């Protein structure tokens, strides 16, 4: 609404320092090292084109606005969140246990600190299981 | 200085061990340096190259053990990066490796010489093309190619060698006297061997017409049977190089996979209207308003991350999209049979309505 | 004592007929030292060293009788363990196999030898190297690759013969006179087969310069064709020995499936509520608050045993998992075929509930 | 509930021996080859994997009344019944015959004795037909 | 008689003509006949054996030609079973054929030697060979197979050829002097071809070291291109005689689809209730309390044709699964389709209802 | 006239580059007096063939000269025809592609040496042979079935490097002093090289007894070792010419696709009942009772140009027919969602209408 | 019904010329034979075996009248007829042009007069157009 | 209805120059480069003959009016469209960007003029994204 519009145009201030309107890549990039994260060049061009779709090298704000309404449901990452379980899921049961989420957690990808990993299992061991249905993990993050 | 010298010891280690790129190029050039070294022993090896063979290889060869001194030194105070081996203790203990000692064997016994030495000089140079290949890559292939396809291999081998011991006995029976190239059948079993391999040197061939004839019947077969481990184990060596570039690549999906994950969970546990999220705050807080442009760079790193993984989720092969789309079919199995319990209250309604 | 005698005659006749493990380092070792029989005597043929082979061969062949003797009584003392052979009558009713008469004919010819000779040495020797199979496994895969392939090696066969023909026919016109190698058809059709095979001895090749052309013209397609049933048989070996690896596959899907059936029945059939039970229960009481541990054992069992079939489930091919699902899909049909009757009733209720 | 807790202890007691509350393989084999029945150091090792829970290589009571109450209809036996009687079914055809279930039921796996098979057969031959709808049997195992 | 005199007419022409079983035992007697007969020759041919081998081969070749008369007289004769061809007329018209061209001139030929020679004999002799075959099928598949290959085989020749003329020039240079095999270019070329073919004869071959390290260099690339051709062919055989499999197999699919449609249209027509179905039971009439055992016949074939058709879906291929299950998806697709109609229709009725 | 100049110069320039159907026949033709050219060279070699084989080849080469000047001419003037290149200015642009300076160097040596010289004759005959390909298909295809079985090929290279080493320098030990083929251990690596490869010129065999045994053993490994890499090339063409041959049938339905996209939009937009449509009429009256007729046509043309997509969108495989239906299979899961969110509405509903 | 079982009893005594209960191979064939077609021993015998469900060789009382009331509805053949008559329809179209059926039904299998083919047609040719839906064929046939 | 049988009829007429009742290949050739394309002979015989049902190699006028009332939802494009569509979809995403459009549309098969590309974003468009969901595209087509 429009407080979440000024909430995003004070996003929009601190990602487009030149004020232009248009987010340079050198701009998202010092924003990123500020917050302790160091991308590549070619990371933050795939990032901006991913969302970039008036195929001009930056962002506007509608579309910047647009990401930030865009709502995980419409997404439509339910497949793809299954499909990775799955492929961390070694057996094919349809669950995971705890201990293979602690070692990936934090190993793999973007590593997670414990904390984390300790909120996923929180949100996940609904049942106090360990053996977390990852389908019904992603369900609920769906939901 | 201090972090810039464990980085290029990580660096130059992995250039050592495992290469990708560049690494790969000055392999090369060292196995280049050392073939050449080859090279140039075969040459002096020849009477009239003897002199200037012998000059060059010299020179060339004190460029060889200088080049594998600083190699073998750069590998061990190298050895100490990964976290297996670390320190003088973790580098001492590296070097007892089977590998490290053939290399320093080689050093030992290359140096000894330097400061009959032509039949220990091969031995060192053989000794040294084996090392070229530092991880048993090629000999860990044929292995496992061979086992594969043992049954065929030995079944090869079983009738080739009736078929040969047979043409061999047979010719030399049809030629023990009028050929003098068999008057032993073991100069038959040696004229069999050399023509069912199909190399007919030519210094033992039938002369008599039965001995002709039984010839031809049998190496026709014989020959057929000598060249089928060629073919096998082409075959087995294409199957064996599929098999590990299919692993390669669902290792390959499974590190984006977990990007995914991670990414994942991180935005749907950033969000702006959900409390007991700190959890999550507190890294982005420990890495370096601020709430919004960090739900901002979530977003963003879920999409791209999500972009990564479906585009490694590539078909490569039918089995693959065979088993991914299986998953889904069982998915439609799942949903239909919740739509067969719902229609199953209704049809329990229905009585209650009426 | 007893019982330890028929477990003990079972084992070794395991180890003397199918081998799985160690049977085939024992059988590996008779091998070896027929195989060093056969090494000996063609050594024996050589005359620089016919006195020691000779002296060494009589000793290595008398172990080599005695090993047989003995392996072959072990044969018929344990053929009475299987339930087809039983007691002296079933030893001696199992001897009358033509594998058996193999082996008795090549020891009774071995034993009337030992207490021109060189010769029935020579086959007796070929006789047990062929002996050595004891299941025609080599030479049943190779008679169903050939069945299998018959049309390309038959057509393999009559190009290649054609082209040897032609070749042969029309290099000894080009080199009638000018060659002696060529004075007759019979000559140029050995060159010929010399060439088309690649063996090439050299004692007969073309010199004048239009046999030079016609022989390399014809020899490029002749040694293709020739070559190609090395490669068929190749190929047809791989097909064949992956064939029988999946139906093994198959079998071993087979047992854990009776497995899982039978636990599933057991526990469904002891379960602690349900009556008229006692078929079930009285079974383990034969094999013996115990109730309640019975169904526990039991259900467990049916877990472990769900787990093995499921595990024995692997696709092993595309086909496989494609009728595995079909078997799903065929379900979800019938599925869906039912969730229509259910809507054609609602509809039809609905006017009746208007 | 708390009469079916009190026949849990009880088969407890009789399993756990050593009365620690951890159940051995030692005495799950002891009990094993009392029953009649001798199994293997690791097949009553993944046995146990496979009811254990908290990879101790033991079981706590929780586990155990947890298995006791575990209905196979939660087990989701259905496709594995179905997939292992098609296995059995050579034709296809969706049935197989009664003599091909007295051969089988007795010779592979574990053989059952012929009472076990007359009792497959009574509550298999509902319509008295002999050719018996594997899917329909599977189907009653799980009412 | 007469209609017994047609049978054995067609009999014997199926035999002559395309054979399926005992006249392929007769088709291979023939073969051997034949094959004999060049032998005979090859060995007439041999100056020792030619006493002999021509005596044997005069009665062998009468034996052959009276056997091809009454082959050709048969066929001709036979040929009248065929609608295409009947009576003299028609046999006349079949025998105008190519095929029976290339016989009669044979035979021509054969009778006219019979009531220099040599070549004649052995041209006829050819000529027969090829002759046997009857059908092309071992030259249209080797067509066929290299036109499928054709690019494969064009860049083999194309590599090997210029691998062939490079190592011939630059061995012939580096042994232009010193060697007597390579004094002209010609010369060179024949030992590279002879090399690349690892025929090898021996009659010319490098003996400088500069030679000899070309010759090397040059001939492992070109004995790989040059054994390429008999890889690529096998391949293309296998192919190729698999996918005419898959066409005979799926014929005889079609064949009981037929039988299975006709089954089914004879028992839902010979329905003992519905009226107006005199259009089958005139079908029984002809043929031939009544009418039922007529029904159970039709029904009791409907259920053996179904059997047959339903054995005959055998997969035989991961395509043809994929495409029978995909048959049943499009069925899947209208009916959850069909479903979704129905559900559109009971919302819309929701707000009517309420 | 000036268009019909253009249409054939693009059709002239089609016959140039890349050719179809009768181009390939010129194409072939040109081949043949180029290859016609080089044997006649090969042909003056030979001494008692130079007068007459030297004479035709002058008159053939000036025929070769004037075929290829126009040929060349031809492509210059017909270089306009390409968007790429017009005019003048264009023409010249094209001539500096490297293939064009290979021609005009062959060109302008050609003139030179016509208006020692048998060196540069075989130089510039080679030079041509290369340029036949014109389109670098061969060469880029055996370079990518190099790099795809590279590590394969390596393999290959190291085992039966090693293996010739070995055994050349042990059957040079055990024939040191016996042989006198075998006096230098290059003399030993000649024979190794002529014996694994399977040549065997003969003119160097071992005759000792252990070198023999030693060059039995080591060459039946190094056989196979060395013929491996004609098998993995075969292998590696085959599976490069099926991925270019898919490639080339998706981009044929790729075609089609717009086809019928174009021509379903037409007739969509061409419906008589709608407004707004001028859009694609202007189009119709552009090209130009006549409404009625156009949306015929336009109807006409759907049909059509679905019929071709529709058989453009052949099997060609499993990966193809699986990718297909599994489109599909998405398709069914959304509908099924839709479903099972209706029923959902249903479900909820069933509270509120009780 | 009982009017059904005498009309059955009427069938049974014309197979079973024997009168033993037991209809044997050869009084098939004879049957066959008067009824104007030739059967050979074989197919005869894989005939009844596909009839036969007691493996016996022959067919008592229970088994005729249970082939007589067997509806082709109860035999579930909408997929062969769906398979059989794509089989037949070399384009997919999921029809199949009249002439086709005319050579076809004349030319495989066992051939159909053409009185056959022309009621195939009187009963497929619903809307009259030839090129017959056998989708439709099948769904009528089973209806 | 009448009046569009009359329409119809006068199509006919322009078609059938002949009046014959039956249009022939140089009948619809004529027509063709009148209205300013050009077609094979082979190429119409294909089009009458995927429109031909009577195996004239002409038409009669049922035919046409079939083809007239031919609506595309009984034709069944939908998958069709769908599988050109996911063709031209390179990354598979469901939709497919508009200069890619601008494209195909005037390079590929029958290239049409910047108009009917500007009217096909017009209609597909409705969301004004550019990335038309072209299973929405043929969706609407079919609506
Ligand atoms: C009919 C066969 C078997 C093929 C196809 C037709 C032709 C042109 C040759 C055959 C063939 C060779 O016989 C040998 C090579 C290797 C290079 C030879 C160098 C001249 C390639 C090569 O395609
Ligand atoms: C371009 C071809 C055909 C390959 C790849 C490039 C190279 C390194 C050699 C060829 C090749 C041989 O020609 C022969 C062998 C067998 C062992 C030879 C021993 C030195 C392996 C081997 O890869």
């Amino acid at each position: 609404t429009e407080e979440q519009i000024a909430e995003f145009k004070e996003a929009f201030s601190l990602f487009d320092k030149d004020g232009d309107g248009t987010i340079t890549t050198k701009e998202l990039g010092t924003v990123m090292r500020s917050l302790g994260q160091n991308p590549t060049e070619a990371e933050l061009q795939d990032m901006i084109n991913e969302v970039d779709a008036d195929g001009n090298g930056t962002i506007d704000f509608p579309e910047f606005l647009t990401m930030m309404a865009r709502k995980m449901k419409d997404t439509d990452s339910e497949e793809e969140i299954r499909e990775a379980f799955r492929v961390f899921d070694k057996d094919g049961n349809g669950y995971i246990s705890a201990a293979e989420l602690r070692h990936v957690m934090t190993n793999l990808g973007e590593k997670l600190t414990d904390e984390e990993v300790d909120e996923m299992i929180r949100e996940a061991d609904i049942d106090g299981d360990g053996q977390v249905n990852y389908e019904e993990f992603v369900q609920m993050m769906t939901a | 200085r201090n972090a810039f010298y464990r980085k290029l010891q990580n660096f130059l280690y992995n250039v050592l061990e495992r290469p990708r790129g560049w690494a790969f190029i000055y392999h090369a050039y060292v196995f280049l340096l050392v073939f050449s070294c080859l090279v140039l022993s075969v040459f002096s090896t020849i009477k009239e190259y003897e002199k200037s063979s012998e000059g060059a290889l010299y020179i060339l060869e004190i460029v060889t053990i200088v080049v594998f001194g600083v190699e073998y030194f750069v590998r061990i105070w190298a050895a100490g990066c990964c976290c297996r081996y670390r320190g003088w203790r973790g580098r001492l203990k590296f070097a007892r490796k089977p590998f490290c000692v053939i290399d320093i064997m080689v050093l030992i016994a290359s140096i000894a010489v330097l400061a009959s030495a032509l039949r220990s000089l091969r031995f060192l140079q053989i000794l040294r093309m084996i090392r070229m290949d530092r991880r048993g890559g090629t000999w860990k292939l044929l292995g496992s190619v061979v086992y594969a396809h043992s049954k065929e291999l030995v079944t090869a081998w079983y009738i080739g060698f009736l078929c040969l011991i047979l043409a061999s006995f047979l010719v030399y029976l049809a030629e023990k006297g009028e050929n003098d190239h068999f008057d032993t059948y073991a100069d038959a079993l040696w004229w069999g061997l050399i023509t069912l391999t199909t190399i007919g040197y030519g210094d033992k061939y039938p002369q008599t017409w039965n001995g002709r004839l039984l010839a031809a019947t049998f190496t026709l077969i014989g020959v057929s049977f000598f060249a089928l481990p060629a073919g096998i184990l082409g075959s087995g060596f294409a199957l064996k190089v599929q098999e590990q570039h299919r692993q390669k690549h669902f290792e390959k999906r499974r590190n984006p996979a977990a990007g995914l994950i991670q990414s994942a969970w991180r935005f749907y546990a950033t969000n702006l209207s959900r409390t007991d999220l700190h959890s999550t705050w507190q890294y982005y807080e420990r890495t370096v308003g601020l709430k919004v442009s960090i739900r901002a760079v979530c977003v963003m790193r879920f999409l791209v991350s999500k972009r990564k993984f479906k585009e490694s989720l590539r078909p490569y092969d039918v089995m693959d999209v065979i088993e991914q789309y299986s998953a889904g079919h069982l998915d439609m199995l799942s949903r239909i049979k919740s739509l067969q319990s719902r229609v199953d209250q209704i049809v329990g309604r229905g009585p209650a309505i009426t």
